[PDB]
């Protein structure tokens, strides 16, 4: 009917513990930190992006851009037309990367401090890396129910399913910008897995590593993936009175679907 | 030629034939070729001969009534249904829409083409009440097809008829667009809970053509502009991103074509 | 800073593979991304693509799309090409260099490779005869009486010729090698003065690496 | 994506003359570009590094410049040293090199002749006869050489190759061989080696004398 042409969107970039992707204390000289910061609720434009065309991501003119293309440099505010060309090159993936064309590294917070500077490394899909472009700052709050209309609880370190209470402590969730499920009671706690392997009782850690066992997304197929090892939620053996959550290969049976009730 | 005919009774209703039955119905309004940030889109309305252009859903309650509904495959919406010697058919909006609607009951005895639309607007108006009135679920869907059925019989009040419609509409069509809606109806068939829907339904029913036109010209995933949402209380969030919806839309109507 | 080096000689069957490789030392393997350019006669250079070690990212020229394959092993500290379905067009001479600092005002070319010969023939190796040329008498005088050696009759491409392992640079003409018929031949001319003809010993060392042989030769005045 | 057509393709040039080399890219690399020389039988080496900044070690008479997208490169004093091949090469996008551009230099002089070496005992032991002749250190390199077997014009079967300009004097060599069999050089007695040149008033000539 035509061709899809795309705009340009002024916006924020939430990621690692809902912390804006923000310019430090807002000089924009050539080679000034790109830092996370709290997201800011005015329209200071070091926090405010424009998605360019070219796929440059731009505040006040300047771009964002990596210092060189090897794990460990960090990203700076430089003069676009001046740098080099593929240096501000990025892509904003589905499942939330933030990722430079050149090297797969990967735009990426370290630290999940305040003040903490931004980097590029490997790209290991992990919460320190998942970023999300939006004006909304707080998370996503809603109910995750599974497998026989029954909701996801935490309770104080274990995951698992009971029958839907609607305000029992506690099943309201938190999807956070960096691809986390926080349990809203302590939002400094994620839906962990220890592994990288596969049965893997789901757990809930704090998120201070930011792990790529901390990361998931909300699939098509009504799954919640990992975005690392290729593994979604199971619930074992189908059987909610185990309070087994688990990592397992796709296969698509209610024990792997959940949707999101908010 | 025929066209494809996806089955589905309320009688032995459990929430696996439902879920069942909404996914053989996806599987033939979208080819699955055509995918935007892993949503599935409709095809084109364009250059669609008249036998890619429609698909049939049959319905059986009990009792031995059945009726089988018609969808644009374009956008999935329910544009007519028959109850043996009649068939009936909403106001097209345009030609080609009037001569296309003409080749999906050429078996009946004759058919007849209504004044109104299907839009819940004129159907509401219809219906004398609006859709967070109207029950939904395995119940109302028994007394949907009994009214339409009974329509070709002309024993059918005509309220009931459109209060009928927004039954059918809502759990085949809104729910086959959305999973959010397929569980919302799937979750009311587990319980035997006749209940009219949420406000977080209601907004998204409405937005389905928004949502479909920001995922697509979007340059990343990033709206150009924000779409207001409501929850389960009716609440103000608004939404900037795709990736929170993904697991939310499952069908959208074509756009503009892909960049190249 | 320091170093890299490469593999020796390579003859290979056409339509095989060839795994060239760059070892690199003096500077933290892990963080620093190795280049390849290849080098075919008039063609210049080309670049051919890069690899990062320690992460295994790579950057392809599209015309080595499918030619080429880098690898990096971790432990050894070093890096690997690999060309597939060699045709004549893939003889050249292949480098490998760094960038100077993590980038990207740093990151253009400087700590190349001593590169390395790839020769895709049918023909297998052959050791090189060495042949001596005195003068002879052919009487003759004076100022400075010239010599050298013929190294004809090998296969494949690279021989290096010196007088005497080095020690006489100046006055050495080595010329290029010239395909035989089918195989491979040349001269290297060394002019000295005349008082050094029997007082000095003119050996010229014709080293073959890919037969591996190896050819020292006095050349002793003929009658 | 981002092609770099270099010019010219190659050029000659007087001693301690100026020389001047352009590259053009596609688009623009934003002053991102280095130039290289290639010095015959040495591996690459980087003179400039940024759009103008030199790098250490080379001689203060090479120059270089741009923006956008032209871009200048000029050898100002011109020696016997600098005869190589150069290339510019982008590092914006990804690294593209130009074409090259082949550097000659100029002087004028005679070929000083072999003295032609008869073939080695060692060889004749084996069937083979091979008879060098070497043309040395002349230019121009346009010369032309032909072999007498006894008065007769012999022409096949004869060998040779030039050198690449050399880095001290720019004058060119040459190394002719004619191979015969063991019967075909033994019915003979002289192998003669004519050498024509421009800077020659009469052809050069070497023989020998079984
Ligand atoms: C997220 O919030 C920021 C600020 O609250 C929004 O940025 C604002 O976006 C609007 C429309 O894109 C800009 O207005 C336009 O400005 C141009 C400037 O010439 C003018 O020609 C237009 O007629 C219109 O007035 C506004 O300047 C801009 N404010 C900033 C950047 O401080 C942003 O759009 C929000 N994003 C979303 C997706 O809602
Ligand atoms: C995270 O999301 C991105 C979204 O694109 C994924 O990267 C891309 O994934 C697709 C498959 O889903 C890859 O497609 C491949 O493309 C090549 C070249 O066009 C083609 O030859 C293959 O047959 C295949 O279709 C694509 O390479 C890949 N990368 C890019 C830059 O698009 C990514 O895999 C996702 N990661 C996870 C863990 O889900
Ligand atoms: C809906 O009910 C119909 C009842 O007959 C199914 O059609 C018939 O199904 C037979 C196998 O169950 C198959 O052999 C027949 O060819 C088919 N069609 C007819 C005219 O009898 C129908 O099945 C779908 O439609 C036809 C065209 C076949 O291709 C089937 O493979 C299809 O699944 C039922 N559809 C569903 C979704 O249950
Ligand atoms: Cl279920
Ligand atoms: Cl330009
Ligand atoms: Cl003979």
């Amino acid at each position: 009917a035509d061709v899809c042409m795309d705009p340009e969107p002024i916006v924020r970039i939430v990621g690692r513990n809902g912390l804006c992707v923000d310019v430090r204390d807002g000089r924009f000289h050539n080679g000034n930190a790109i830092q996370l910061w709290p997201c800011k609720s005015n329209t200071d434009a070091n926090q405010l992006w424009t998605l360019k065309r070219d796929n440059t991501i731009r505040s006040n003119g300047k771009c964002l851009t990596t210092y060189g293309y090897s794990p460990g440099v960090y990203v700076m505010i430089y003069d676009c037309n001046t740098a080099a060309t593929d240096a501000t090159r990025w892509q904003i993936w589905d499942n939330g990367t933030i990722i430079n064309p050149r090297s797969s590294l990967v735009l990426a917070a370290t630290s999940g401090n305040s003040g903490t500077t931004l980097t590029v490394q490997t790209n290991i899909y992990a919460v320190s890396q998942g970023w999300l472009p939006t004006n909304n700052t707080q998370p996503f709050v809603t109910t995750i129910v599974g497998l026989y209309g029954l909701c996801l609880q935490a309770n104080s370190g274990q995951v698992w399913i009971e029958d839907c209470s609607s305000e029992k402590a506690e099943q309201q969730w938190a999807l956070y910008a960096d691809g986390s499920i926080r349990p809203q009671q302590n939002r400094d706690n994620c839906l962990t897995s220890d592994s990288n392997i596969r049965e893997t009782v789901v757990k809930i850690l704090s998120c201070g590593p930011a792990s790529s066992g901390q990361r998931w997304m909300f699939k098509n197929d009504g799954t919640i993936l990992n975005l690392y090892s290729g593994l979604v939620l199971d619930v074992r053996a189908s059987d909610p009175s185990l309070k087994q959550i688990i990592l397992y290969p796709l296969h698509g049976d209610p024990n792997q679907i959940w949707l999101p009730l908010f | 030629k025929q066209y494809p005919i996806i089955n589905f009774t309320t009688a032995g209703a459990t929430v696996q034939s439902y879920t069942n039955f909404i996914r053989a119905v996806r599987g033939r309004l979208t080819t699955g070729a055509d995918v935007r940030h892993e949503i599935p889109v409709l095809p084109n309305r364009v250059g669609l001969p008249i036998n890619q252009r429609f698909i049939l859903v049959e319905l059986s309650n009990h009792a031995e009534l059945s009726v089988t509904l018609a969808l644009d495959v374009t956008n999935a919406y329910v544009v007519g249904y028959r109850a043996g010697n009649s068939a009936y058919f909403f106001h097209p909006d345009n030609q080609e829409d009037a001569e296309a609607i003409t080749h999906l009951f050429t078996d009946v005895q004759n058919r007849y083409t209504f004044a109104f639309g299907g839009n819940y607007d004129r159907l509401e108006q219809l219906a004398g009440n609006l859709r967070e009135n109207i029950e939904l679920g395995n119940g109302p869907l028994e007394e949907a097809i009994s009214a339409l059925y009974y329509y070709s019989t002309g024993g059918t009040q005509l309220p009931t008829l459109a209060r009928s419609f927004i039954i059918c509409i809502q759990m085949i069509s809104e729910a086959a667009r959305f999973q959010y809606i397929e569980g919302e109806m799937r979750t009311r068939i587990r319980y035997n809970r006749r209940s009219a829907p949420d406000p977080s339904v209601i907004t998204l029913e409405n937005s389905w053509g928004r949502l479909s036109t920001a995922i697509q010209e979007s340059n990343q995933g990033a709206f150009a502009s924000p779409i207001q949402l409501q929850r389960r209380n009716g609440s103000k969030f608004s939404v900037y991103d795709v990736s929170i919806l993904i697991p939310i839309i499952a069908l959208m109507v074509y756009r503009c074509a892909p960049p190249p | 800073e320091v170093q890299l080096q490469q593999s020796g000689a390579e003859l290979m069957n056409p339509g095989a593979s060839v795994k060239i490789s760059c070892k690199t030392s003096g500077y933290t393997f892990s963080r620093y991304w190795i280049e390849w350019i290849i080098q075919r006669p008039g063609h210049g250079l080309e670049w051919i693509g890069e690899i990062l070690p320690g992460n295994g990212n790579t950057n392809y020229n599209e015309k080595f799309r499918g030619k080429a394959t880098f690898t990096a092993d971790s432990s050894s500290n070093t890096v690997y090409m690999q060309l597939s379905s060699l045709t004549s067009e893939d003889s050249a001479v292949y480098y490998c260099a760094r960038p100077r600092d993590y980038g990207f005002d740093q990151a253009w070319f400087a700590y190349w490779g001593q590169g390395t010969l790839v020769t895709v023939s049918a023909a297998k190796t052959t050791p090189p005869s060495v042949y001596p040329l005195a003068p002879g008498s052919a009487a003759q005088t004076n100022s400075m009486v010239t010599l050298g050696c013929l190294v004809k009759g090998y296969f494949p491409e690279p021989v290096t010729v010196t007088w005497n392992s080095g020690s006489l640079s100046s006055g050495v003409h080595t010329f290029p090698a010239v395909l035989q018929s089918d195989l491979y031949t040349l001269s290297s001319s060394v002019t000295v003065p005349s008082s050094p003809r029997p007082s000095e010993t003119v050996t010229c060392n014709v080293a073959h690496p890919a037969s591996s042989t190896k050819v020292d030769k006095k050349i002793v005045p003929r009658d | 994506d981002i092609v770099m057509t270099q010019s010219p393709s190659s050029l000659s040039a007087s001693l301690g003359g100026k020389v001047t080399i352009t590259c053009k890219a596609s688009q623009d690399i934003k002053k991102y570009i280095a130039w290289f020389q290639h010095r015959p039988g040495k591996g690459p080496r980087l003179l400039i590094h940024y759009t103008s900044t030199l790098q250490p070690g080379i001689p203060s008479r090479f120059s270089g410049n741009g923006s956008g997208r032209d871009y200048s490169f000029s050898i100002s004093n011109l020696e016997p040293e600098d005869i190589a091949t150069y290339y510019c090469l982008q590092y914006d996008n990804l690294y593209t090199f130009g074409g090259g551009t082949k550097l000659e230099i100029k002087r004028a002089d005679a070929a000083p002749t072999v003295s032609i070496f008869p073939p080695s005992s060692e060889q004749l032991t084996s069937g083979g006869a091979s008879v060098v002749c070497f043309l040395n250190n002349f230019y121009p390199k346009d010369i032309n050489v032909k072999w007498k077997i006894d008065g007769s014009e012999r022409q096949n079967g004869v060998l040779n190759s030039w050198t690449d300009q050399d880095s001290k004097d720019s004058t060119y060599s040459m190394s002719s061989t004619l191979t015969l069999t063991k019967d075909e050089y033994e019915r003979h007695n002289s192998y003669t080696c004519e050498a024509t040149h421009k800077t020659s008033t009469s052809p050069i000539v070497k023989s020998f004398n079984r």
